[PDB]
C-alpha cells in the first residue's frame, strides 16, 4: 500500500464538507463562511462563491451533475446551478448540519436541530418534518427508498422517501457515542445509473426489509465502527478505534473504507472493516474524507484548513514458479491459478497480504503480523487442493522473499536468511551491498539454489545447505530483474540501465545484449530462446537471431512453450508465440535440426511441409523424415527410405540424391544438371524420355 | 446495403381471411403461436407451408391481442380485448388449458415474462398491474392511477421494469411497483402533436452482446422515430429517423440486429406499401424489405435467427434471412467467430477441417474476418486506434498492425490488405520471414500517382467526402474502390495510383474481379448480378472511344459470389438453395446447396454450412463441409464408369484439362491399367506417377500390385491388413516404419509369430520415446528410453523432470570412461551435488574435475583428502589465500571454520 501527495492547499478557515463533480472536473469545499471551488488535477481555487452569512457547514452535490446543495449556520440552505449560480434560496428552521441529494430521484435533504426539509426538483414546497434530536448526518439507500439519519443520542433510525419514520437501533450507551457520520455501501446495480450522459429565487415552507440487501456504515464517538443492514441487525461484531471516528467513507466501488477523524489522519480499511494501511497523516484533527469518482484518489479536510489531496497506487503482489500465477486479490485474498488447466483457487486471509512466493507443491504468504506456509495435498501436477502446512506467529521486516521446499528465505535489507518451516533459523549469507533481486533456480529438496543479484552489479548462487556464496559473475550497474534458461547454462539480466544483457554461466562470458527491457524470462522448455517487455514493446529472440517485436503494456512474468504470461496492470494475459518465424530464422541458416524444435511446439502442415522439403534438399534425411511424418505425405517418404536404401548399400553420391529430390518436385532442369554432373546423363536422358519431352531428351545420349 | 441478405421464402394463409393482430415465435423449441379477431389463436410448427403441426385453440371471447411465450418452461399465454387471460400447456402433443383468469374491468394491454421466467408483469389500459409467479400465484398488484400504460419489459437481471405511458412516455419502477424515474425520450427533438410508443425490446444479453457496453435496449414511436440506449436511464442512446409508419420492433435472438416493422407512403401514390427495415444495435441501416398485403400487423424471429415471421392481412410470410457471419476460409481450416453468454470476447474457432482439430481463440472486438491463402485477418477495436490481427490456419498471431482509420472494409491479398472507412484506404504490403514503404494512405477524393512511399498522412481521413466508400476488392493487380454515387475508382497495386473513373447506373452491395483481373462482378444495392469488362473498347452512341463495358448478363437474389482462383472465366454464384456455376456469360445447370461458396479451384467447388455449424459451435461434424464438382468434371467421371476408362481418354484428349488427367490416372490404377495410367501422369507431368507405375509394373504378384495401390491413396490401414493377409507382416511393419506410426511397429512386434529382431524394437522404443520428448512429455519418454537403451538422452529427461534419484542411478550404470559421464558430472554440478559429481568424474578417471567440483562447492575436507595427487598441496596454497581473503574481510570466525574444515586443526 503506497499513497502519494498529488497536490496541497490551505484555505482561510477550517472545512467542514466537501463535494465532487459526478465527473471529478472539480471539488468543491465548505470552508469557513464561503464555498470554494477547485480543480481536482493541481488544486488551482477557480471561485470564492459568496451566498450565504455564516458558517458553511456541508455542501453535497446532485447524481445529474446540473446543481449543488449548501448548508449555513445562518439557516439558509442554497440550491446553485453547475453555472455557479444559486437560483432557488431556502431557509430553514435552525442552523444546518448535513445536507444530501438522492441517487436516483435527485429528490434532496437538509438536517438541522430538529427538523429536516425534503424536496423533489421545483416542486412549490418543501416538507420540513421533525425528529426527536440533533440531526447530525444523513444518507440515502443505494436504491434511492430510505434516508438513514444518525443522531447525536447514538440512535440511527431510517426514513422512507415520504419522511416516516420506518427502523430504529440504539448503540448501547445512547448519547455517550454521537453518530459522526455513516454511510451506505455503493455496491449495486445503481451505481451505473446517471453513469451515461452526454448533454436567485426563494422555496416556500416498506415491508420485506430483511430481503433488501443494502449494508449501512456507522462511526460512533464511543470510539467504534459496526456495518448495520436496513433490518436494523448489526453484521459481525463492532470494529474498535482508539480515536473519535468521522467521515467514515467509501470510493465507487463499494470494496474500500476510508476512515479519518481525532487519530489527524485518513486510515483505509476492507469493506469488512479490517485495516489495511495509511493515506497521508495530518497536522490536526480531519473532519472529511471523500474518494474521487471512478478512481483511486482521496482528498482530505482538517480543522487547520489543509485540504489534501492523494493518489494510492496500490501496488502489485505475485509469484509465478513455472505454471501456477498466484497474486493478491482485494487486498486480503490470494488468487492462484493453474495457467495450462485455467483453474483458480481463492485462498482468504484475515489481514492485508504482503508477500507471496510460490515453488512446486509450497505456496507462501505473509501478512503484517504472521507468515502462513501452504501446500498442495496429493504429487499430481494439476492438484489444486492448498492446506495450510504451518503458521508462523512471528512478525518480519523484509525487501524480497523466496520459498523452497522445506524453508523460507527472507531477505532483509543487506542479509539473507534461511528458516525453516516452524520458524527456527537455519543459515544466513552477510552480501557485500545491497540485495536488488532474488529467484530460486531448483534443485534437489533442502540444497536449492538461490540466485542472487546486488546493487553493486555482483550476481551469485546460494546453496540452501551451504555457508558461502558462490560468486556467477560481477556487472558495470545494478540487477534490476534475473532469469536462467532450462539447462543452467545461460543467465538474462536487466542492468538497471533499461538493457538486458545475456551471459553464459559455465564460461562467465557475454553473448548478447539489447537496448530496451524492463522485464525478461527464458523459454521454461525451449533453451536458446527468451521473451522481454520494454517501452511498449513485447520481444521473443532467438539463439543470437534477431528479434520479434510487437506493441504490447505490461511486463513478462514467464515463458512455457508456445505462450508468454504476460501480466497486464491487473492480471494475467497468456500472449502466444509465433512459432513459425523463429522457425524460418533456422530455414534462411540452413539449421534443420534445431528449425524442427521450434516447429514441434506447434506450426501450420505449411509450415511443416516448407521445414520438410527445406531439410529434403538440404539432405538432412533424418529431420525430414520426421518433418514429413508430421504431414503424412508417403510420396517423399518412399523417396527418403530409396534414398537411406541406397546409403545403406555403398552409394554415396550426394548429387544423385539432390537430382531425385528435384526430380519428385517437379525440378526437371536442375535435376537433369544434376543428373549429368553427377556423371549419370543417362538418368537425365531417361527422366525427359519418360516424361515424353523429347525437345530436351535428345541432349542426354552420349 | 451493407449487412446480410434475406428473401420471402414462404407463406401461410388462415381461413376466412381471419386478420392477425400479433404473433411470435418460441426459441427452446420453435412453435409459431398468433392471435388474430373473432378469438382465432393458432399454434404452427415448421420442418424439414409443409408445417409439421397446426393446431387451433378455443376460448377467447375477441381479438387475442396478446400472445407471449415462456421459453424456460413449456408455456403460452394469451389474453383478448374482453380480458381472459389463458396459459396453455403442451401435453401429450396438445396446447391444453392449465390455468384461466379474468379481471372483467380493462383490456390486458401488454405482457412480459421475466428474463429468467419465474414471474410474469401483466399490464391493463385503466391503470393495474399484476406481477405473478410461474406458479400462477399473484405477488403483488398496484394501480397506477393518473395514467394509462400501453406497454411493458423487465431489465435483464429482473430489478427493473419500464412500463410505457400510452402519451408516449416512459417511466422507470423498481420491481416493487416504487416509481424512479420518468426515462429521457431525446430522439422526440423537433415534434408535434400526440405521440405513440410502436414498441420496446430488450435484449437480456444472452448470446453475449455485440460490443461491451453496446446498445441493449430499443424503443419506437408511431411518428418513426426510434431510440436505442445502453441501459434504462443511458441520456446520451442511438437516435433513428427511419422515415416510415412504426407498427413494432424486435431484436434477433444473437441480439445483433434489431427488425422494425412499418409501411411508408409509397413514392407515387397516395397508398401506404408495408415494410421492414433492419438495423445495427448502433443504428446504421442494414436493408429494406417489401411486404405484399393490406397492413403488417407484428414481427417475430426464429429462435436460430434464420427467418423472420411477419404477419401480414391474415397471411404469415416467412422471410429467410442469410447472417453476415464473421468467418472466412484459409488453407482447409473454416474460420468462425460467435459471441460468448460468459464473456466479453468473441470466441474464434479455426477449424483445421483438414486433420479435423479446433484451435481456440478469445478476441476482444472483432469488427471482421477476411482470408487470402494461408493467412487471414482478424480486424478489431484496440483497447481512434484499430489493429489487423494478421494470424495463421491455426490462430497463433503473426503481426497486429495499428490503423488510426475504421477498418469499415477490408479486402485482402496474397501481398496485401487493404483497409478502407467512409472516406480514406489503408494499404499495407505483408509477407512472413525493404520494409519502409510497406504501409500507405489515401483519401477516396484524392487523385495519387502511384509512385510515393510516403508517410502515414492520416490527418487527411477527416476530410468530408459527399459520396463516401460502399463497397471495396482487390486482386493482386488492381484495387476497385465503389462509391454510394455508383462511381468506382480503378487503382493499381503494388503501388497505389488511380488509374481510371468509371460511372454506373447502381451503388454496388459487393464487387469481385476475375484472377485475369479484367471483368468485375458487381452485385447492385438490389441484390442484381451484372459484369463490367474494365478493359473493353466500346463506341458510344455519341462517336467517342469509352473503356469499360456493361455485359447483357443479368440474375436477381444474388447474395455470394465466387470467380474461380484458377480460370479466367469459371464463375460461381447463389441464389437461394441454389448455386448457378458459369462459363462465361452461359449458366450450368443449378446445384442444390445451402452453404455459403468456401473455396473454387480445379474444377470444383468446396461449400461450408455456416448455419449447422453455428447451432453448436463446440462440436462441428464433417458432413458441415460439402464439395461440388462441376460439370466438365462430373461428365468425365460419369464418361469414365459408362464409357470405361480405355475409350473415356478420348473426350480429355478432346477437352484435356490438368485435373482430368488425375482422374483418369487414379482411376486406371484402381483397375490396374498401368499403360493408360503412365499415359495420365505423363500427360499431367506426374514424376512421381511414372515412377509409381513403372515400380508397380515391376511387381510380381497381383496380390502385391493391390497392396502397394491401395497405398498411394492414402488408404495406409487397409494396405496393412492386405500384407497381413498376404503373410507379410514384415511389409506390414515397413508401412508402419514409413509412416511414423511407431506404437503399431511395437505393437505388431509384440503380438507376431516370430522372435522380433531386438534392434528393431530397439529403434522402435528410441522413436516412441522421441516422439514424447520431441512434445516435451519427459515423463513419458522415460518409459520408452529405458527400454530402449537410451542413456544419452535418458540423463537430458531426468535432469528436466528433476529426478535426481533418476540421474544418479543412471550415471552409476555406465562403463567407466563411457562418454556420458562428464556430461552427467556437470549436471550434478550446476545443481550442487558434490557427491554424485566426485562419483561421475571418478568413473570418467577424470580426477582434476572432482577436486576442482570439492573446490567450486567449498567442500574443503574432500578436496585436499583426495590423497593421491600433487595437486592436494597446491590447493592447500588457494586454501591459504582464500583464508587470507576472509580474514581481510575480518570472518576470523569463518576463516576458523575453513581451517577446520581443512583439518589445519592447529592453525
Amino acid at each position: 500500500m503506497r499513497a502519494v501527495l498529488t497536490w496541497r492547499d490551505k484555505a482561510e478557515h477550517c472545512i467542514n464538507d466537501i463535494a465532487f463533480k459526478p465527473d471529478g472536473t472539480q471539488l468543491i469545499l465548505a470552508a469557513g463562511s464561503r464555498l470554494l471551488v477547485y480543480d481536482t488535477s493541481d488544486g488551482t481555487l477557480l471561485q470564492p462563491l459568496k451566498g450565504h452569512k455564516d458558517t458553511v457547514y456541508c455542501v453535497a452535490y446532485a447524481k445529474d451533475g446540473k446543481r449543488f446543495a449548501s448548508g449555513s449556520a445562518d439557516k439558509s440552505v442554497i440550491i446553485w446551478t453547475s453555472k455557479l449560480e444559486g437560483i432557488l434560496k431556502y431557509t430553514h428552521n435552525d442552523a444546518i448540519q448535513c445536507v444530501s441529494y438522492n441517487p436516483i430521484t435527485h429528490q434532496l435533504a437538509s438536517c438541522s436541530s430538529s427538523d429536516f426539509g425534503l424536496w423533489s426538483p421545483e416542486q412549490k414546497s418543501v416538507s420540513k418534518h421533525k425528529s426527536s434530536s440533533k440531526i447530525i448526518c444523513c444518507s440515502w439507500t443505494n436504491d434511492g427508498q430510505y434516508l438513514a439519519l444518525g443522531m447525536f443520542n447514538g440512535i440511527i433510525s431510517i426514513r422512507n422517501k415520504n419522511g416516516e419514520e420506518k427502523v430504529k437501533i440504539e448503540r448501547p450507551g445512547g448519547s455517550l457515542s454521537p453518530i459522526w457520520s455513516i454511510c451506505w455501501n455503493p455496491s449495486s446495480r445503481w451505481e451505473s445509473f446517471w453513469m451515461n450522459r452526454e448533454n436567485x429565487x426563494x422555496x416556500x415552507x416498506d415491508d420485506n426489509l430483511e430481503e433488501r440487501n443494502d449494508i449501512l456504515a456507522v462511526a460512533d464517538w464511543g470510539q467504534k465502527v459496526s456495518f448495520y443492514q436496513l433490518s436494523g441487525k448489526q453484521i459481525g461484531k463492532d470494529r474498535a478505534l482508539n480515536f473519535d471516528p468521522c467521515c467514515i467513507s467509501y470510493f465507487t466501488k463499494g470494496e474500500y473504507i476510508l476512515l479519518g477523524g481525532s487519530d489527524k489522519q485518513v486510515s483505509l480499511f476492507t469493506k469488512d472493516g479490517v485495516r489495511l494501511g495509511t493515506v497521508g497523516e495530518q497536522n490536526s484533527w480531519v473532519w472529511t474524507c471523500q474518494a474521487k469518482p471512478d478512481s483511486n484518489y482521496v482528498v482530505v479536510g482538517c480543522q487547520d484548513g489543509t485540504i489534501s489531496f492523494y493518489q494510492l497506487i496500490f501496488s502489485t503482489v505475485h509469484g509465478l514458479y513455472k505454471d501456477r500465477y498466484a497474486y493478491r486479490d482485494s487486498m486480503t485474498d490470494v488468487i492462484v491459478q493453474h495457467l495450462i488447466t485455467e483453474q483458480k483457487v481463492r485462498i482468504k486471509c484475515k489481514e492485508l497480504v504482503k508477500k507471496i512466493a510460490i515453488y512446486r507443491n509450497r505456496l507462501a504468504i505473509q501478512l503484517p503480523e504472521k507468515i502462513l506456509i501452504y501446500e498442495l495435498y496429493s504429487e499430481d501436477l494439476s492438484d489444486m487442493h492448498y492446506r495450510v502446512k504451518e503458521k508462523i506467529i512471528k512478525k518480519f521486516e523484509c525487501n524480497l522473499l523466496v520459498v523452497c521446499a522445506n524453508h523460507i528465505i527472507l531477505c532483509q535489507e543487506k542479509r539473507l536468511q534461511c528458516l525453516s518451516f516452524s520458524g527456527v533459523k537455519e543459515r544466513e549469507w552477510q552480501m557485500e551491498s545491497l540485495i536488488r533481486y532474488i529467484k530460486v533456480i531448483g534443485g534437489p529438496p533442502g540444497r536449492e539454489g538461490l540466485l542472487v543479484g546486488l546493487k553493486n552489479g555482483q550476481i551469485l548462487k546460494i546453496f540452501v545447505d551451504n555457508l558461502f556464496a558462490i560468486v556467477l559473475l560481477k556487472q558495470a550497474t545494478a540487477v534490476r530483474c534475473l532469469d536462467m534458461s532450462a539447462s543452467r547454462k545461460k543467465l538474462a539480466v536487466v542492468d538497471e540501465n533499461d538493457t538486458c544483457l545475456v551471459y553464459d554461466i559455465d564460461t562467465k562470458e557475454l553473448l548478447f545484449q539489447e537496448p530496451n527491457a524492463n522485464s525478461v524470462a527464458w523459454n521454461t522448455q525451449c533453451e536458446d530462446m527468451l521473451c522481454f517487455s520494454g517501452g511498449g514493446y513485447l520481444n521473443i529472440k532467438a539463439s543470437t537471431f534477431p528479434v520479434h517485436r510487437q506493441k504490447l503494456q505490461g511486463f513478462v512474468v514467464g515463458y512455457n512453450g508456445s505462450k508468454i504470461f504476460c501480466l497486464h496492470v491487473f492480471s494475467i494475459s497468456a500472449v502466444e508465440v509465433p512459432q513459425s518465424a523463429p522457425m524460418y530464422q533456422y530455414l534462411d541458416r540452413k539449421l534443420f535440426k534445431e528449425a524442427y524444435q521450434i516447429a514441434c511446439l506447434g506450426v501450420t502442415d505449411t509450415d511443416w511441409r516448407e521445414l520438410a522439403m527445406e531439410a529434403l534438399e538440404g539432405l538432412d534425411f533424418e529431420t525430414a523424415k520426421k518433418a514429413f511424418i508430421r504431414v503424412q505425405d508417403l510420396r517423399y517418404l518412399e523417396l527418403i527410405s530409396s534414398i537411406e536404401e541406397r546409403k545403406k548399400r555403398g552409394e554415396t553420391n550426394n548429387d544423385l540424391f539432390l537430382a531425385d529430390v528435384f526430380s519428385y518436385q517437379g525440378k526437371f532442369h536442375e535435376a537433369a544438371k544434376l543428373y549429368k554432373r553427377s556423371g549419370h546423363e543417362n538418368l537425365a536422358l531417361e527422366m525427359y524420355t519418360d516424361l515424353c519431352m523429347f525437345e530436351y531428351a535428345k541432349d542426354f545420349l552420349g | 446495403f451493407q449487412g446480410m441478405f434475406f428473401y420471402l421464402s414462404k407463406k401461410i394463409s388462415i381461413p376466412n381471411n381471419v386478420k392477425l393482430q400479433c404473433v411470435s415465435w418460441n426459441k427452446e423449441q420453435g412453435f409459431i403461436a398468433c392471435g388474430g379477431e373473432d378469438g382465432l389463436l393458432k399454434v404452427l410448427k415448421l420442418e424439414t407451408s409443409n408445417l409439421s403441426m397446426n393446431q387451433t385453440l378455443e376460448g377467447h371471447s375477441g381479438s387475442v391481442q396478446v400472445v407471449t411465450w415462456n421459453e424456460q418452461y413449456q408455456k403460452l399465454t394469451t389474453s383478448d380485448e374482453n380480458g381472459l387471460i389463458i396459459v396453455w400447456m403442451l401435453y401429450k402433443g396438445s396446447w391444453i388449458e392449465e390455468m384461466i383468469n379474468n379481471r372483467n374491468k380493462s383490456v390486458v394491454r401488454s405482457m412480459s415474462w421475466n428474463a429468467d421466467g419465474q414471474k410474469i408483469c401483466i399490464v391493463y389500459e385503466d391503470g393495474a398491474v399484476i406481477v405473478g409467479s410461474v406458479d400462477g400465484n399473484r405477488i403483488w398488484g398496484k394501480d397506477l392511477k393518473g395514467i394509462q400504460l400501453s406497454h411493458v419489459t423487465w431489465s435483464a437481471d429482473s430489478k427493473v421494469l419500464l412500463f410505457g405511458m400510452a402519451n408516449g412516455e416512459i417511466h422507470i419502477y423498481d420491481n416493487q411497483g416504487n416509481f424512479m424515474i420518468k426515462m429521457k425520450l431525446s430522439c422526440l427533438v423537433n415534434v408535434t402533436g400526440a405521440i405513440s410508443i410502436a414498441g420496446i425490446h430488450w435484449y437480456h444479453g444472452t448470446e453475449g452482446y455485440v460490443e461491451p457496453d453496446c446498445p441493449c435496449l430499443a424503443v419506437c414511436f408511431d411518428n418513426g422515430r426510434c431510440q436505442i440506449m445502453r441501459h434504462e436511464n443511458d441520456q446520451n442512446p442511438v437516435l433513428i429517423d427511419t422515415g416510415m409508419y412504426v407498427v413494432g420492433i424486435q431484436w434477433n435472438h444473437m441480439g445483433s440486429v434489431l427488425a422494425v416493422a412499418g409501411f411508408q407512403k409509397a413514392a407515387m401514390q397516395d397508398k401506404d406499401v408495408n415494410i421492414v427495415q433492419f438495423y445495427t444495435p448502433f443504428g446504421e441501416h442494414l436493408g429494406t424489405l417489401k411486404v405484399p398485403g393490406k397492413e403488417i400487423s407484428a414481427l417475430s424471429w426464429e429462435g436460430g435467427g434464420l427467418k423472420i415471421a411477419l404477419a401480414v392481412d391474415s397471411f404469415i410470410y416467412f422471410a429467410n434471412i442469410r447472417p453476415n457471419y464473421k468467418w472466412g476460409y484459409c488453407s482447409n481450416t473454416v474460420v468462425y467467430a460467435y459471441t460468448r453468454p460468459d464473456r466479453p470476447e468473441y470466441c474464434v474457432v479455426f477449424w483445421d477441417t483438414k486433420n479435423n482439430e479446433k484451435y481456440v481463440k478469445y478476441v476482444k472486438g472483432l469488427i471482421s474476418i477476411t482470408t487470402c491463402g494461408d493467412f487471414c485477418i482478424l480486424a478489431t477495436k484496440a483497447d481512434a486506434t484499430f489493429v489487423l490481427v494478421l494470424c495463421n490456419s491455426i490462430g497463433t498471431p503473426l503481426d497486429p498492425k495499428y490503423i488510426d482509420i475504421v477498418p469499415l472494409f477490408v479486402a485482402m491479398t496474397k501481398t496485401h490488405v487493404i483497409a478502407a472507412s467512409k472516406e480514406a484506404f489503408y494499404t499495407w504490403q505483408y509477407r512472413v520471414a525493404r520494409k519502409e514503404g510497406r504501409e500507405r494512405i489515401y483519401h477516396v477524393d484524392d487523385t495519387p500517382s502511384g509512385s510515393m512511399d510516403g508517410v502515414l498522412d492520416y490527418s487527411k481521413t477527416i476530410q468530408g467526402t459527399r459520396d463516401p466508400i460502399c463497397a471495396i476488392t482487390a486482386s493482386d493487380k488492381i484495387l476497385i474502390v465503389g462509391r454510394e454515387s455508383g462511381t468506382i475508382q480503378r487503382y493499381s497495386l503494388p503501388n497505389v495510383g488511380l488509374i481510371q473513373k468509371y460511372s454506373l447506373n447502381c451503388r454496388a452491395y459487393q464487387l469481385s474481379l476475375n484472377c485475369n483481373s479484367s471483368r468485375l462482378a458487381i452485385i447492385d444495392i438490389s441484390g442484381v448480378l451484372t459484369f463490367f469488362d474494365l478493359d473493353a473498347r466500346v463506341t458510344d452512341s455519341t462517336g467517342q472511344q469509352v473503356v469499360g463495358e456493361l455485359l447483357k448478363l443479368e440474375r436477381r437474389d444474388v447474395w455470394d459470389m465466387k470467380w474461380a482462383k484458377d480460370n479466367p472465366d469459371l464463375f460461381a454464384m447463389m441464389e437461394k438453395t441454389r448455386m448457378y456455376v458459369f462459363r462465361n456469360l452461359d449458366p450450368e445447370e443449378p446445384i442444390q446447396t445451402s452453404g455459403y461458396i468456401c473455396n473454387f479451384e480445379d474444377l470444383e467447388i468446396k461449400s461450408v454450412l455456416l448455419d449447422e455449424i453455428l447451432k453448436d459451435p463446440e462440436h462441428p461434424n464433417k458432413d458441415y463441409l460439402i464439395n461440388f464438382e462441376i460439370r466438365s468434371l462430373r461428365d468425365s467421371r460419369a464418361l469414365i464408369e459408362k464409357v470405361g476408362i480405355k475409350d473415356a481418354s478420348q473426350f480429355i484428349e478432346d477437352n484435356p484439362h490438368p485435373r482430368l488427367w488425375r482422374l483418369l490416372a487414379e482411376a486406371a490404377l484402381q483397375k490396374l491399367d498401368l499403360y493408360t495410367a503412365e499415359q495420365a501422369f505423363v500427360r499431367c507431368k506426374d514424376y512421381q506417377g511414372i515412377k509409381f507405375v513403372k515400380r508397380l509394373g515391376k511387381l510380381l504378384s497381383e496380390s502385391m500390385k493391390q497392396a502397394e495401390v491401395v497405398g498411394y491413396f492414402g488408404r495406409f490401414e487397409e494396405a496393412e491388413r492386405t500384407y497381413l493377409e498376404m503373410d507379410r507382416r514384415d511389409l506390414a511393419i515397413g508401412l508402419r516404419l514409413k509412416l511414423g506410426d511407431w506404437f503399431r511397429v511395437l505393437q505388431l512386434l509384440k503380438t507376431g509369430s516370430g522372435d522380433a529382431d531386438d534392434s528393431l524394437l530397439e529403434q522402435a522404443n528410441n522413436a516412441i520415446g522421441d516422439y514424447f520428448a520431441d512434445r516435451q512429455k519427459w515423463l513419458n519418454a522415460v518409459q520408452y528410453y529405458v527400454q530402449g537403451r537410451n542413456q544419452e538422452r535418458l540423463a537430458e529427461c531426468y535432469y528436466m523432470l528433476e529426478d535426481y534419484e533418476g540421474l544418479e542411478n543412471l550415471a552409476i550404470s555406465l562403463p567407466e570412461n563411457h562418454k556420458l559421464l562428464p556430461e552427467i558430472a556437470q549436471m550434478f554440478v550446476r545443481v550442487g551435488m558434490c557427491e554424485q559429481a566426485v562419483t561421475a568424474f571418478l568413473k570418467c578417471s577424470q580426477p582434476k574435475a572432482a577436486v576442482d567440483t570439492c573446490v567450486h562447492l567449498n567442500q574443503w575436507n574432500k578436496a585436499v583428502e583426495l590423497a593421491k595427487n600433487h595437486s592436494m598441496k597446491e590447493i592447500g596454497s588457494l586454501l591459504a589465500r582464500y583464508a587470507s581473503h576472509l580474514l581481510e574481510k575480518n570472518k576470523t570466525l569463518d576463516a576458523i571454520e575453513l581451517y577446520r574444515k581443512a583439518n589445519y586443526f592447529f592453525d
